[PDB]
């Protein structure tokens, strides 16, 4: 899904005439909820009076300073996941193909810079299997995805 | 592709098809046999006062009860109010046995139905460049930057709609759209105004045969303008705002692309979110952009709500932004479902009942059932003689109202099978023994069904 | 071949005259229930007309009289055009979706949307991929009759690259959408490789013209449209079951667009039949929703069955006729049934004989008629198979009096099992104590 | 709009003596309970005394929620005031006790103060370097006030905000350096005549004076529940809006209490204790009271004010009765304030206030008849008659309402005292606990 | 600085010979309960305890939980004390016996020394070195780096795994960012731009810190206070390391799960391995279950096997019930709500009601604790209300009577202020009397019965 350009939202922007009798492609006929969506009309408007309603949760979450606030609690213990001590080579290969599984890591973090070079100096446009970095943006700026904090020049 | 059938575009007959409105005067006094109703004067006058209260925008959390026995016209008055208000004012007809969920608490589906019952009308503008791309021709700058190659100051795009074409000069930072979206000659795009980043809709239909096999969607030319400056009215219910702020629709990561990929779960909504949305909607009303329009939450069968729900309804009706709550109860002295202690009137607790404008509903006279039969018969199209009307009215007075409105379809079928066009006394006297009522069924059940044996029922 | 002789196998339609609605007795399996079958014929003739929306037809009567038989006769005598839905009432009480929504989906299944269109598809076996690294290319495809060379421009070469199409595959292109669907490989290249992979399935070559266009009549239900528009890749949810409380705004948009399709002539709405078997298992929390869902324009003609007499309603504590609340019985119409005379019992056992290809002597048929009169239908119909099998053990062609008496001696009817229980109470666990001798 | 508690503008007592005025700020007609609620309000505004229980008992339609909204309007938008109803606690997502714990911890505000750094001035040039097919971005922003001429650098988020805002040359923007928002204030030049998709000509502002890097000290108030949710989850933020918080373990609360105490000692934060209002507490079962009695034992408990309606009722989840439906090990902790039914010379002025709020003009004969109706059917029928008589007088085109309009509204809409008789007359065409007939 | 209901309690107030001296350190009287609580406290502080039952009987309003706060302030800060209720364990994710065992292992603490191995440097050269990547769908994969860390005294140029590179990459470490690679998990927190790249013309609002002094490969020891339930949660839902289970396991929502018997035994063996290395010290604690009669019979069944463990904290139950019916099975009545089989484990401590002078002393202590000074006639009036009405009713008539005193310009509270606050604010008994008297019939001015 991460490399599928949505287009049925845009039909509501372009094909928006009373004469045009609400044209939809026949091979996308039953996707009705994909087609009539107020978000797609909302992202186009001159005044953002509906865009300032559709994501007011993020605006209130930012204006309360719930990102810059120092993280008060943290878990008292952490651990790696339990592994199997089985003394064959196949167990080690299955561990390094499931618990690490480089397809998901490549799909999550992004492309190798060598792959960026061979995709951006080529004669023709080519796609990338992680088309962008699919890691989600962390929702706490000062302390992201770890638990390792330090004293604060404030204190 | 899809082949259009040239048949008759009729409609289907429901139980409330003939209702077309209240049928009042210009002074509010009801008039009998008008717009579907027969009689029921005071209830239609009171519902006209309710309709006037709704369209006057003075209702801010009232509550209206519809008493009266079963089969007397409460849902008929509800659909009359919903067709009297129109379409541009919301109407959410939930039942009592629809708040019981298995994902959320049952005092939350009520609040989501309140938010479904409130509408918000927003008037805005839409400024887009539109159509199929003909040229993408750059223009060299007057002073190129030293150390680089090309230096392009204005990018030209020729957009051709289905009415007229137009050349367009643009800022050069449209290139990041065009490389990322792969826009070429013969692809319809739209360019917005607030940001200005074109997004391809598809290959046009005129270039649907330059190749043979390489196919995608072949969208037609935009049959409209090339410079839309069109204004839009847009109706969003506050339920939609609650959902779009709680669960965001479109994100770009893994876990929100699993959230829309896994099943959407109803989740309970914290009250700070609703308070914030009310505080901002009441600000955009004061700016003079959005109009608030309250609607009707017709909670049918209000005796199925237990005592844990009316407690939440007291809080929800004391909110400053709330629709009207038209209940519908058809019980006398009943035990409330939650607390099996107090026998209260209508299934409503005595604390909640004081909020309610109680509208009665009376039984029908034995010379009005035949007028309802005539209106229902000319609604379905089933025509019939006057002695047949008198026999159906006899069955209507002596048995039930809903039963004499259901001896019209098998009588019509047996009529046009026997070889006639109108229904006589013989067809109804034959169809009265193929479709027994509840009374003769209970008579067979008690008399013939003596006890549990071989050829007997299972008590 | 996944089709074995059940109880409802001889009923090939309702079996009434289609002109004047006269239920002739021995026709299409059903035997001698003339008034109820006439009433079901009137119901079926107002189903196929499809104008009158949202009735409710209860079929009362004693057990072992034919209430599901008439329902299967109405199911067989509609065809594949008008839908039908066999839902017993205990299916509703789920743990993932509530009772209201799991009963709304029973109404949303029984209304079809019918749409006719032209499918512009292209079958074909790949012969040679010719890519001109200069963008352009040529594809050579063949069938059992023809062979052609089609041009390709820029991007479906990349679609071939993403699909990894080798020479010998069976590709299919929907030219109205343009996406390659590799169907597998051909039997003409099974001789080529030796150790095949996992994904490869072998197929015959396509036959006839490459460009196949055909007018096909699609018929979906409203429940299909509701579940597909639930989530993003939600089409597999209706096979899996991984759906829950669908919101009302989606169903509102879908009903509005189905009305819009009926206006523009694209779609034809076909109302169908919902069959709620054993309706007395529903509690009052379900009848309070059925009394409202029979009001809309999009409501199927509900046919329901029942057994019980004056019984309690589940969920509450007061007796009522047929196990149904009286505000619901003021709304429905009731077709009573009747028990069977022995003259009908004999030919019903004859039809159950000729369905199971079991030959019976007339003395055995008379004895089995007396057993059916003394014990019921469901025990008499379960003695044809047993007498045939006991005749097969002693190697006799026709069953006789001896085999039917043997089957009556071995297996007990429910009339004697009650006397067996009340005869020996000290050993069966009644409610408190067991003797254990 | 005009709800059922929009005329109330506070509690209406004195500031030096807190004597109950007989007619002041909407809450007109009662003296004992308003004085006691003024005392409760003063010991909430003191903020020292923690963990009490106030039970506003009395007959229905006597203004209990009116006194609660009077205290709510009297605290202003500083102190938290949770309007919890007692049926919201019975969730299916989370447990019944943890919903109470969240309802207590939503009513302890923490008021922190932090310094942000805001910019101001006219943008002179934008310089954005972008990669091809995924990659980092580079940014140089030259900005000028009337005095300084700075060339700042930018990161990825600043460019993602600039392109979202479409900041061209000649805009008066103000960038918060800490949070990172961009608010265009207007322009100083005019719109160019070279490009088409430019936009809308904004407000004409001049070049701002002063300095670029200005400092600002903002005040942010979060409840303890928001701190619990943002410190209980690694990435799953925003679940404090969409209610997706399953359970917060006790190891998280016993750390956040200690850190809030440390923030209190350091002068970083200040604890503002609040009010938890529980409307109609008689619906809670005994499993809730066995936790409510012990959550009022710590320094971080809010002063609970709660209402009731019932006489000797049976407590839910049990088999026995008690006054107000509350257990007698919990009624020792509480302090009960009684309310009395009204007198007609007070119902007259209450209906006068409700009529002047909904913009309805009356005649004194209609007001006398309305008071006569309100003696026998309460305020809850009389206010509905006020609004209904207003619209019926609007239908027949009359300036002021009259006796005939009130009689019309009394004829159309029954009070409950006549609907009880309407039930008791026709008992054969209403579904009781038994069957029903049809004529 | 908020006077709660329990603020004056500062301990049991015991002598050197373990004899309770009355009116000392907050309490008034209550000898036979405070001596037994001192015995319980020294049973806790001797570590010969693997599950003992201590019941605190007595009617409501007699100070059962005041003894509990006295115990919790007598043990100290460094001994675990888990107070819960009987209504807290009815959850919706897990069975309630799981919540019982989670509280039992909250009540056992451990003090562990750890040796963290930080690499605290400033990043000089960051260059990836990918390996061979044949046709397998995903494409290239970075497998080796060459990050050069530059501390103040002696730089170092080290080589990394793919996983620690992904730990870097999800932190957005450019060239110049000081970091601190933690080679226990693999985590690495960016601290800020080094001050060699300092520029006041900046916009990112970065935190400029100087170069970390010392060796780039430091090694530092710390002391940590970890309960066994923390180890249970750590090994149950993993959130440490740089693999996929421990990274996709911190983006989901956290759910309480059922930590089984095998994990609770394996963590016991791991902790015994820590103790045998002379590193960790075990300190058992208290589970204070207030309102134990709300627990049903399915919990008193499981407390038997939970107390038979070789490691189990001491349980202190509180129950203000007489002969009552157990919540689970409604056909056997017993004392306190405790079943008659579970009651034999318990060392039952009684608690007796008070006296008309002990109420006066408690009123005086509570008044000088809250900060409300008053006269002796007012103290006698409040003690009269304490004898007649209740104990914890008359304590609550001091907080309005202060405010009302400040209404009338006074400082000390006289008889008039309490005589007015006894009329504004009512108790439960006179309110029920007004309820029964005035609420004669249901109707308009009645009560909903
Ligand atoms: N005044 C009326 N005029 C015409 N038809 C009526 C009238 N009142 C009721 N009906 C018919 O009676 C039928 C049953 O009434 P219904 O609305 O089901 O009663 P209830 O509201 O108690 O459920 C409806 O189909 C409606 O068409
Ligand atoms: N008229 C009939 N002719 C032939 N077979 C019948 C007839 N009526 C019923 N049966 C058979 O009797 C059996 C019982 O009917 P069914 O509807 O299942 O009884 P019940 O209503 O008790 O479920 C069915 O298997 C059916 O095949
Ligand atoms: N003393 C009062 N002053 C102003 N309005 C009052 C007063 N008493 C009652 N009301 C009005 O009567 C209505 C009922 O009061 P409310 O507190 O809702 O009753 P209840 O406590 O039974 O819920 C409220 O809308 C309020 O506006
Ligand atoms: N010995 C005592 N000295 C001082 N105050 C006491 C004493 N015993 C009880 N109290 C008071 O009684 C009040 C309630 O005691 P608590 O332990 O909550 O009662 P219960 O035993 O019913 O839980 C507390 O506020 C406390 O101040």
């Amino acid at each position: 899904l991460a490399s599928k350009q949505n287009r049925l939202g845009h039909m509501q922007i372009v094909y928006d005439e009373p004469e045009d009798k609400k044209w939809t492609p026949v091979h996308a006929l039953f996707q009705i909820c994909e087609r009539e969506n107020p978000k797609a009309v909302a992202e186009i408007t001159t005044e953002g009076v509906l865009r300032d309603l559709m994501n007011i949760a993020r605006v209130k979450y930012r204006e309360l300073g719930l990102c810059r606030l120092e993280k008060a609690a943290r878990p008292r213990a952490s651990a790696p996941p339990i592994e199997v001590v089985c003394d064959s080579r196949s167990a080690v290969i299955e561990r390094e193909n499931i618990m690490f599984h480089p397809a998901m890591r490549k799909a999550l973090f992004g492309p190798t810079p060598s792959e960026i070079k061979e995709a951006s100096f080529g004669p023709r446009p080519v796609t990338l299997y992680p088309p962008r970095a699919l890691l989600p943006a962390p929702d706490h700026d000062k302390q992201r995805f770890t638990n390792i904090t330090v004293p604060s020049m404030a204190r | 592709i899809s082949e259009v059938r040239g048949n008759t575009r009729d409609h289907r007959t429901a139980a409330h098809t003939h209702i077309k409105g209240l049928g009042l005067n210009s002074s509010g006094i009801a008039e009998k046999q008008a717009a579907g109703f027969v009689g029921q004067c005071a209830a239609r006058e009171a519902c006209g006062v309710v309709v006037d209260l709704i369209k006057a925008h003075k209702m801010a959390g009232r509550g209206v009860l519809l008493a009266g026995g079963p089969g007397t016209g409460k849902t008929a008055l509800a659909l009359a109010i919903s067709q009297e208000l129109g379409t541009k004012i919301p109407f959410c007809p939930i039942t009592g046995s629809e708040i019981y969920s298995t994902e959320v608490k049952k005092t939350e589906v009520l609040m989501e139905n309140f938010r479904r019952a409130i509408g918000l009308r927003v008037r805005e503008t839409k400024d887009v460049y539109e159509g199929e791309v003909t040229e993408m021709t750059p223009e060299e700058a007057e002073n190129p930057l030293g150390g680089y190659g090309k230096t392009i100051s204005t990018l030209l795009i020729g957009l051709k709609s289905a009415r007229g074409q137009k050349k367009l000069r643009l800022d050069p930072s449209i290139y990041e759209a065009i490389q990322k979206e792969r826009v070429q000659v013969g692809d319809v795009i739209y360019i917005e105004t607030n940001t200005g980043a074109c997004k391809r809709v598809g290959r046009s239909d005129a270039y649907a045969t330059e190749f043979d096999l390489e196919a995608e969607e072949y969208v037609p030319i935009p049959k409209g303008e090339v410079h839309k400056k069109k204004e839009i009215v847009q109706d969003v219910t506050l339920h939609d705002l609650d959902v779009a702020n709680a669960r965001p629709q479109g994100g770009q990561d893994i876990i929100s692309m699993m959230g829309q990929l896994m099943k959407p779960k109803m989740t309970e909504i914290t009250d700070k979110l609703r308070m914030e949305i009310n505080k901002v909607v009441q600000k955009y009303i004061n700016q003079g952009v959005a109009e608030l329009i309250p609607g009707v939450l017709f909670i049918d069968e209000a005796h199925m709500l237990d005592i844990e729900c009316f407690t939440y309804l007291n809080k929800a009706l004391e909110s400053p932004i709330a629709p009207i709550v038209v209940l519908a109860s058809n019980r006398g002295i009943a035990t409330i479902r939650g607390a099996d202690d107090l026998k209260a009137a209508h299934g409503i607790p005595p604390d909640f009942l004081q909020r309610l404008l109680i509208i009665p509903t009376h039984p029908y006279e034995p010379d009005e059932i035949r007028r309802i039969v005539r209106i229902r018969a000319q609604t379905e199209g089933v025509q019939l003689t006057d002695a047949a009307v008198d026999r159906v009215a006899e069955h209507g007075v002596r048995i039930s109202l809903r039963y004499c409105l259901q001896l019209l379809a098998p009588a019509s079928i047996l009529a046009r099978v026997n070889g006639r066009t109108q229904v006589d006394v013989q067809d109804i006297a034959e169809a009265e023994e193929l479709f027994l009522d509840a009374r003769r069924s209970a008579n067979i059940l008690t008399s013939t069904g003596e006890s549990g044996g071989l050829h007997g029922f299972i008590s | 071949g996944l089709n074995l002789i059940a109880a409802h196998s001889h009923i090939r339609g309702l079996g009434v005259d289609a002109d004047t609605l006269e239920p002739r007795p021995s026709s299409q399996g059903l035997v001698g229930q003339e008034k109820a079958r006439k009433a079901a014929a009137v119901v079926l003739e107002m189903i196929k007309q499809g104008k009158i929306a949202g009735r409710a037809v209860l079929i009362a009567g004693p057990p072992s009289t034919g209430k599901t038989a008439i329902a299967m006769g109405m199911a067989q005598s509609l065809g594949q055009d008008v839908p039908f839905t066999t839902l017993a009432a205990s299916e509703i009480f789920s743990l993932e979706m509530s009772k209201t929504e799991a009963l709304t989906q029973a109404f949303r299944k029984s209304i079809g949307v019918r749409i006719k269109e032209e499918s512009e598809i292209m079958e074909g076996e790949v012969v040679e991929i010719q890519i001109d690294r200069s963008k352009q290319g040529k594809l050579t495809i063949k069938t059992t009759d023809m062979e052609a060379i089609y041009d390709m421009g820029s991007k479906m070469i990349d679609a071939m690259t993403k699909e990894r199409v080798m020479a010998g595959d069976i590709i299919s292109i929907d030219k109205s959408s343009g996406k390659i669907t590799k169907l597998g490989r051909s039997y003409a290249r099974s001789r080529d490789y030796d150790a095949m992979g996992v994904d490869t399935k072998f197929l015959q070559c396509p036959e006839g013209e490459l460009q196949k266009r055909k007018e096909v009549v699609h018929t979906v239900s409203l429940h299909e449209i509701d579940v597909i528009n639930s989530r993003t890749q939600g089409f597999l949810a209706l096979f899996s079951g991984d759906t829950g409380e669908i919101r009302s705004e989606i169903r509102d948009q879908i009903n509005t667009k189905v009305a819009e399709w009926k206006e523009e002539g694209k779609a034809e709405i076909v109302p169908g039949v919902l069959f709620i078997d054993e309706v007395h298992m529903l509690d009052i929390e379900c009848f309070s929703y059925i009394n409202r869902a029979l009001e809309s324009d999009l409501a199927p003609i509900v046919i329901m069955a029942s057994n019980r007499g004056v019984s309690r309603i589940r969920g509450t504590d007061y007796k009522s006729p047929h196990g149904l609340p009286l505000d619901f019985l003021d709304r429905v119409v009731i077709i009573n049934t009747h028990p069977y005379t022995p003259d009908e019992l004999r030919q019903i056992l004859s039809i159950r004989a000729q369905e199971e290809e079991v030959d019976l002597t007339p003395d055995a048929l008379a004895l089995l008629t007396k057993i059916g009169q003394e014990a019921g239908l469901r025990y008499a119909s379960n003695l044809i198979t047993t007498s045939q099998l006991i005749a097969a053990k002693r190697r006799a062609k026709q069953v006789g009096v001896e085999d039917v008496q043997r089957s009556f001696k071995l297996f007990y009817d429910p009339a004697r099992s009650v006397r067996f229980v009340q005869e020996s109470e000290k050993r069966l666990i009644g409610n408190d104590g067991v003797v254990d001798f």
